């Protein structure tokens, strides 16, 4: 029993250091951009079982985006991830959603598993407010909603919980 | 920004195989050197990434900025083959960091 | 300053190590050391009078099982064929080689892509692979040079490189 989680978001938003945080428990300030994907194994307990969770991270920028439709078919659950402090990367929110489901074409699509991370909450002048984003999850066939950090590990382990227990849904 | 849609893109198979085999890198030399060699390509791979993607992000300021058609349809051809060298290199260090995890597994 | 990235291929034990070092290190080991780890030389040369950069790929490993091609081709603006002179099965596989390469790395223009045979180990004189034979083959392959070499000797060796550069930037842009 494998799950296949993938993590979508504009580049810088911090998707992989929530993973990093979140199976190494570490983070690091500078940045290296994620070209193409890579996924990180993680034996996570969900009832009182194990069961293995493969995270995908993937790359924010276009142009270095590579993974196929068939990649995408596979998926189990979908983490879309926004920063706090950038307004334009919670808009741009609902084409990540659906240009997945285009590309994933699950058979019920509008019920299949998201989690979104609002990340950053450690940087002061936050500019999206958490109703606002509650708002648009709860819009979204309320889908979960963790605002995080991954500098200072502000609910990843909490999100990752709730992601497991969502790829597990579908599979 | 947004998701591109690739049909012929990278599936789970590939990024299987790279750290499958990339596991067993060096195996056979002493847990002292096999560690010195991983670490070496490590470090020799993240300076050539560095330098390509330092040539990548001056390509793509320079077609933000031109205006003529022609250098731009130039510029667009250099960034994709500049993206295809770094995907392969991305490959090799992901492949290589196998190597590391292995011995940390262990 | 142009780049450009060279897939060596062939079947193990060919020298396909040994031409890289030779040509990058100026060093030959006559010790086996088979190839584990893909891994790739740099080194400046003169194209007739550009300054260009070659990056020599050296991914192939003991038994071909890896679809490792597909990670690690892309991108490539040549790519070189090598076979020891002295094993004709060696060179029996340059067809499937030569495929691999254009399925996994899809060039933009496959009949056009720059590829170079190497013929390599003549210094073991003992040829199992006549010069007409390669030349025979290589002609109806759209029409490559083709190359014997000694990895060991240096023989052919600097000769080979700077037409794999230029060939390589010809096709370009
Ligand atoms: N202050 C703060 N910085 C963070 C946080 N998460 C990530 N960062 C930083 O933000 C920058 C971008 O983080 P990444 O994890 O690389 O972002 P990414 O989403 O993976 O970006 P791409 O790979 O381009 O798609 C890095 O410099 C991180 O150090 C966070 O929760 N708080
Ligand atoms: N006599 C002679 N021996 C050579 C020559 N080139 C390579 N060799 C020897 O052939 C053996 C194979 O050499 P490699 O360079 O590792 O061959 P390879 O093509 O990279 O293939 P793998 O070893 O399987 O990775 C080694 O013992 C070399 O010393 C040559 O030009 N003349
Ligand atoms: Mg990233
Ligand atoms: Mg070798």
């Amino acid at each position: 029993v494998l799950l296949k989680v993938i993590i979508l978001g504009d580049s810088g938003v911090g998707k992989t250091s929530l993973m990093n945080q979140y199976v190494n428990k570490k983070f690091s300030n500078q940045y290296k951009a994620t070209i193409g994907a890579d996924f990180l194994t993680k034996e996570v307990m969900v009832d009182d079982r194990l069961v293995t969770m493969q995270i995908w991270d993937t790359a924010g920028l276009e142009r270095f985006q590579s993974l196929g439709v068939a990649f995408y078919r596979g998926a189990d659950c979908c983490v879309l991830v926004f920063d706090v402090t950038a307004p334009n990367t919670f808009k741009t929110l609902d084409s990540w959603r659906d240009e997945f489901l285009i590309q994933a074409s699950p058979r019920d699509p509008e019920n299949f598993p998201f989690v979104v991370l609002g990340n950053k909450i450690d940087l002061e002048n936050r500019q999206v407010a958490t109703k606002r984003a509650q708002a648009w999850c709860y819009s979204k066939n309320n889908i979960p909603y963790f605002e995080t950090s991954a500098k200072e590990a502000i609910n990843v382990e909490q999100a990752f919980q709730t992601i497991a227990r969502n790829a597990l849904k579908q599979e | 920004i947004k998701l591109v849609r690739k049909e012929g893109g990278l599936d789970d198979s590939v990024f299987i195989a790279v750290k499958e085999i990339g596991r067993d890198l060096y195996r056979g030399l002493p847990t002292e050197e096999r560690i010195q060699k991983l670490e070496f390509m490590l470090d020799k791979l993240q300076n050539e990434i560095d330098q390509e993607l330092e040539h990548n992000n001056s390509l793509v300021r320079e077609e933000k900025e031109t205006t003529d058609t022609r250098k731009k349809s130039l510029l667009s051809a250099a960034l994709a083959k500049s993206g295809e060298r770094l995907q392969a290199l991305t490959l090799l260090m992901i492949h290589y960091r196998a190597g590391i995890e292995d011995i940390e597994t262990l």
